[PDB]
RNA sequence: UUCAACGAGGAAUUCCUAGUAAGCGCAAGUCAUCAGCUUGCGUUGAUUACGUCCCUGCCCUUUGUACACAC
């Protein structure tokens, strides 16, 4: 048929480079394990806000996303998960610890549910983000709520927030750690099991909006 | 902004209002540029939905 | 662009060298008999080769794919690419 | 006597000087190889100037990087910046300009902070 | 064909708190309780309708609204109900001054009134009360709003007199296997039953008669016991 | 206190 | 319950909305000509899609 | 459910401290607070009349 | 190349090149009973005497991955599926086995009941992945199609003695040991076809080897509470070919799997409280240019 | 064995928008101030607004003037 030759000598270097590292020059995988192609966002209106189309090697892109309004809609969603994981007074700044426990939770997500953990966390985002909410229409403070819709950036924000703080309180004083509780949370949120803090909170917010619609 | 806030059902009854008001030719001629400005902004802003409505009543109304 | 030179050998293989530094960049292997015509777009985007087995191959150039292949009814002896109108003429054997 | 090229990579207070010259293909950061650059979770931040363009660009040149200052992550960002713009400058000066701006296009499509830092800050609102 | 449990010796039920937002339970919220303290010069008291002529009128308020006796006799009824012994209930109260108190199931509220008054003074000023056996902390002032502490799947209803009357047994077996039930009952002497409009999606009632507070609590508890087979 | 737009809508 | 998707075509300005809530004008995707005025909670801009649990309800102001 | 009895003091007063059952540690805490306030007042007064 | 030995209240992974304990799992509360590796060899399930299946990952004893709380009775056998990866079959002293999806580890995805006394063994059929053969102390190897209800076996094989183990040799034939013999059963025809009773006391366990470097193309070895472990050749009518005698009653045995590629092992753990391993092992550039 | 406090702190309240909040240590001790501490210096580094006058306030204008066109 037709084939292109574009290297003309088997490439060998003087510094020995590991075989999986030099295998990573044909496709960029997260932590050299998890592929970014065939990772779709199975809910439209959240594609163009959960970003999985520039593959990365680690969740530590030091780029600047907090100086325009919707610029954090194209931080990769693994890194948005990581950044939302490193928040409380105890664990502020510790992005390498957050990256390391994201690596551990994607390994154990894959070893429990034998599928792509990036696809699992993307399904967890698109199942967790609430599609309706209530504002408090004031009237000076008349305690009545009015149901509003909710924009997709707010849905991705509140999805990552619900998932991460659900993993924190689920790891609060049990035997499991943050990596294992976050793995359980992301798996249950991906399949949508109503056993997770995150989609129970989504179902409560959507049900209250349905109530005082 | 007042003409952009209102939805298309209120745009259709605004067209009914203009259709009735240009039969009384007294207050048509005393408010011609106001009627022209409001009506042309309304259908220029709502043009995509207006040309997808299918009703001969509104077609005869526009004519 | 002046960057690329294209060699078409009698064993049917186009090699693309860089004119500045003189080294092999790419090597397409479509034909099996002698490649008698190579040309490229004015925008370095699609190249066109013709061999004397009577197939005109159309390749993308930036991506290294082929866009298509068209089998004529005679071995082709010469190509001339008019580059502004993107029309090339072949002197066939018939 | 040798064709050689020197570039600089900077983040906050780390700074990395990379000398690129023609050779056999060895990439050495602070004397040790590139496969020893700790904190070992950002070793792929150091690797991505190699894996973005292929090791066949590095098969004929040897790089050495000297990194001072900074912390762990500022040093890996200085290393990757120095390696990237050193490969670009070597292919500019001693290989062809078409491979030069192909390398610039690949690094700039990944992130242009491999080639241009974000340097002077803040903003007084 | 089905075997026994491996251990027939009866364990005590796991006492539930706000640190367990998973288990199905019954929350009872005593709203608009009258729990305020005051100085005498030398002495601190809890404001009654009877410890004063006009301390409440010097504070501005009226004497009919200083009734801690009725939240006392609701708390006694809820914590002597069998559902509390079975461990399917916890009691939150919220003062009319906006102070939320979490009440453990394991507490022994004192039976006479002024013992409860002296308990409420130290609870309101030390924000915490330990046991005599001092191993856990079993009556404590916690942070508003109550929805931070209620379980994540929890239908929140309120109790009144002017509402579509239901039956507690079929109403509780309507809800599903992990949903709890948070019942805001008003511990006023009188007042509009709108004390929890911002938390509640269903306002129901239990009788066609003017129902007292602890009688409403005991009615809902006995209905819950019949619905959960206790 | 309404504003333009909703005054015109109710009218 | 069948849900529907609706793309923003215009963020309505100078409406007297309550803060943190912005009115918006969305057209549908199954018939991309008819619009409806909704009012959303988070940050919204043009040509982004948002999810309507119902579409039988026009939005008033909030205030 | 087990049923514990609540520990609390009778005739509670927040402004008075708790009644410690030791008269030689409550006494040293009382007189530590006493020397702290009297030392602070004393040296405040002597530095302001020095001023 | 590694094997896990379940003693009381710890599980030790030994290496197949040094035969020392590389890693050990000691954080069980009661006697740990079963410990098996997943078919990918990535994680390790252990059933415990309190009915708490705990699955760690192998080669990391500190990360307990999930603790399935099975029956209140002791859980005596825990093994993953051999075809599927994300289902784990645990039978217990509750006379009911359970299939658990390890994602949803709260309720069992299937509850295989039907046996009257003390189910002590599972097995999976090696080509049809819907087919679970379970064995209990009343005889009566039940076996279940998991697409059906699952509370009734499709058929039952009457080993007359209380079975101790059931393994699957072919996709068709399975071998059950219990009592002084073992029997083999064709599974497409529901029918016994060999029985060897060459022991004195009860055969405690079996396992099976295929395609390994051997004159024997297949080998079933059997461990039998009197000291003996014997190897039977499935191709000439399950005739015994070799045996070892040990210093006490042998409670469990295993061999290195079919693709061992190195130092090959036969291990037998005794009821005396000790473990017996028998292994078989395996100038100038100028001058060169001249 | 059994007689004080305490397991992340109520009501309220204050501050805060990118190398920012927060974590971390290391130095200095600069005529006032500070060592019951103060000021530097680097290391790690986010979440959420970036819209709106609906609430609370503060401010400005009410001839368009300044030259066309337009309103």
């Amino acid at each position: 048929d037709f084939e292109v030759v574009e290297e003309f000598t088997p490439v060998v270097l003087a510094t020995p480079i590991p075989e999986e590292v030099q295998q990573a020059q044909t496709e960029i995988k997260l932590f050299n394990k998890w592929s970014f192609e065939e990772v779709e966002v199975k809910d439209a209106s959240l594609v163009d806000y959960v970003q999985v189309r520039q593959p990365i090697f680690v969740a530590h892109t030091a780029g600047r996303y907090a100086n325009k309004r919707f610029r954090k809609a194209q931080c990769p969603i693994i890194e948005r998960l990581t950044n939302s994981l490193m928040m409380n007074g105890r664990n502020n700044g510790k992005k390498l610890k957050a990256v390391r426990i994201i690596k551990h939770t994607l390994d154990i997500i894959n070893v429990l549910t034998d599928q792509n953990p990036i696809q699992v966390v993307v399904d967890a985002i698109t199942n967790t983000g609430p599609r309706e909410d209530t504002t408090r229409v004031g009237g000076g403070g008349a305690a009545r709520r009015q149901a509003v819709d909710v924009s997709p950036l707010r849905r991705v924000n509140q999805a990552i927030a619900l998932l991460t703080i659900g993993a924190r309180e689920a790891a609060f004083r049990n035997i499991k750690t943050i990596a294992e509780t976050l793995a359980e949370e992301l798996i249950n949120a991906a399949k949508g099991s109503s056993t997770s803090y995150a989609i129970k909170k989504k179902d409560e917010l959507e049900r209250v909006a349905k109530s005082n619609r | 902004d007042a003409l952009m806030v209102m939805p298309f059902s209120y745009v259709l009854k605004f067209l009914k209002f203009i259709d009735t008001v240009m039969q009384n030719k007294t207050l048509l001629h005393s408010h011609l540029p106001l009627i022209c400005k409001n009506l042309f902004f309304i259908i220029k802003f709502n043009h995509k939905e207006l040309v997808s409505q299918k009703n001969e009543e509104l077609k005869l109304q526009i004519n | 662009c002046g960057n690329f030179g294209f060699i078409g050998s009698s064993n049917g293989s186009i090699t693309i060298y860089n004119m500045q530094s003189g080294i092999l960049r790419k090597k397409y292997k479509l034909h099996k008999r002698a490649v008698t015509g190579i040309s490229l777009d004015g925008m370095n985007r699609k190249m066109v080769s013709c061999g004397l087995d009577g197939i005109v191959g159309f390749y993308d150039f930036n991506k290294s794919t082929l866009l298509g292949k068209l089998k004529l009814d005679a071995p082709i002896t010469a190509m001339v690419y008019h580059r502004s109108s993107d029309l090339f003429a072949l002197a066939l054997d018939d | 006597a040798v064709p050689s090229v020197q570039t600089f990579g900077k983040k906050k207070s780390a700074t990395a000087v990379a000398h690129v010259k023609a050779g056999k293909g060895l990439i050495k950061v602070n004397g040790s190889p590139i496969t020893l650059v700790e904190p070992e979770i950002l070793r792929f931040k150091v690797y991505e100037p190699l894996l973005l363009v292929g090791l066949d660009k590095f098969s004929n040149i040897d790089i050495r990087v000297r990194v001072t200052g900074g912390g762990h992550v500022s040093q890996v960002y200085a290393i990757r910046q120095a390696i990237a713009k050193g490969l670009v400058a070597y292919h500019q000066k001693y290989v062809d300009e078409q491979s030069k701006n192909e390398l610039k296009k690949a690094f700039t499509s990944y992130d242009r902070t491999l080639l241009i830092a974000d340097s002077r800050r803040p903003e007084p609102k | 064909q089905k075997a026994l449990p491996a251990s027939l010796v009866p364990q005590a039920p796991p006492v539930l708190t706000s640190k367990d937002k998973i288990t199905k339970r019954m929350i009872v919220v005593l709203a608009m309780a009258s729990l305020e303290t005051h100085k005498i010069s030398d002495k601190y008291v809890l404001l009654n309708c009877d410890d004063h002529q006009g301390l409440l009128k010097k504070m501005g308020r009226d004497i009919s609204e200083a009734r801690p006796d009725i939240t006392h006799q609701c708390l006694l009824t809820l914590l002597d109900s069998p559902i509390n012994k079975a461990g399917k209930l916890q009691v939150y109260i919220q003062t009319s001054r906006g102070i939320l108190i979490e009440v453990n199931p394991t507490v022994r509220i004192p039976r006479t009134f002024k013992r409860f008054s002296g308990l409420m003074v130290q609870l309101l000023h030390k924000l915490s009360i330990r046991s005599v056996n001092s191993e856990e902390k079993l009556l404590k002032v916690i942070k508003n709003p109550i929805t931070d502490h209620l379980p994540t799947k929890c239908r929140k209803v309120t109790l009144s007199f002017d509402a579509p009357v239901i039956r507690v047994q079929d109403y509780i077996e309507k809800l599903d296997d992990d949903e709890s039930i948070c019942v805001f009952v008003g511990a006023m002497a009188r007042g509009k039953d709108n004390f929890a409009d911002e938390y509640v999606d269903e306002k129901v009632g239990l009788s066609n008669y003017p129902l007292s507070a602890s009688v409403a609590c005991s009615k809902f508890c006995h209905g819950a016991e019949d619905a959960w087979n206790i | 206190s309404l504003k333009a737009g909703e005054r015109l809508m109710e009218a | 319950t069948p849900v529907t998707l609706a793309k923003v075509i215009k963020v309505l300005g100078r409406t007297g909305s309550r803060g943190g809530v912005t009115q918006v004008r969305v057209e549908f995707l199954e018939d991309t000509s008819r619009t409806i005025v909704r009012n959303v909670k988070g940050p919204v801009r043009e040509n982004d899609i948002l999810v309507l649990m119902e579409s039988e309800r026009e939005a008033r102001r909030l205030r | 459910i087990p049923t514990h009895a609540p520990k609390y003091e009778e005739n509670f007063n927040p402004d008075k401290k708790s009644y410690d059952p030791d008269r030689t540690r409550s006494e040293i805490n009382k007189m530590k607070a006493q020397l702290k306030k009297e030392r602070k007042f004393t040296m405040k007064e002597i530095r302001k009349d020095a001023k | 190349h590694d094997f896990a030995v379940t003693s009381s209240t710890r599980v030790q992974i030994f290496s197949s090149r040094t035969r020392q304990v590389i890693k050990t799992f000691s954080r069980f509360k009661d006697v740990v009973y079963s410990a098996s590796f997943r078919s990918d060899g990535k994680l390790l399930c252990a059933g415990d005497a309190t009915g708490l299946v705990s699955v760690y990952d192998s080669y990391n004893p500190r990360t307990i991955l999930l603790s399935i709380n099975a029956s209140t009775h002791p859980t005596h056998v825990t093994k993953f599926h051999t075809q599927d990866n994300k289902i784990l079959a645990t039978a217990s002293d509750d006379r009911v086995t359970r299939l658990w999806d390890i994602s949803n580890a709260y309720e069992p995805q299937l509850e295989l009941t039907g046996a009257t006394d003390y189910v002590r063994t599972l097995s999976f059929i090696p080509a049809a992945p819907h087919l679970v053969a379970t064995g209990s102390y009343d005889g009566l190897i039940r076996l279940y199609d998991t697409r059906s209800s699952g509370s009734t076996p499709i058929y039952s094989l009457n080993h007359d003695q209380p079975v101790e183990n059931v393994i699957a040799v072919s996709p068709t034939q399975i071998v059950s040991c219990g009592g002084n013999n073992f029997k083999v059963w064709d599974l497409t025809s529901n029918k016994k076809l060999y029985e060897r009773g060459n022991f004195n006391k009860a055969v405690t366990c079996l396992d099976y080897v295929e395609n390994f470097d051997s004159p024997m193309q297949s080998a079933l070895i059997a461990s039998s509470l009197d000291g003996h472990v014997k190897v039977f050749d499935p191709l000439d009518n399950f005739q015994v070919k070799f045996g070892w005698k040990f210093s006490g009653p042998v409670l469990s045995c295993a061999v290195s799997p079919s693709t061992a590629q190195g130092n090959r092992h036969l291990v037998a753990g005794l009821s005396s409280g000790l473990l017996a391993i028998r292994t078989k092992k395996k100038k100038s550039n100028n001058f060169q240019r001249m």
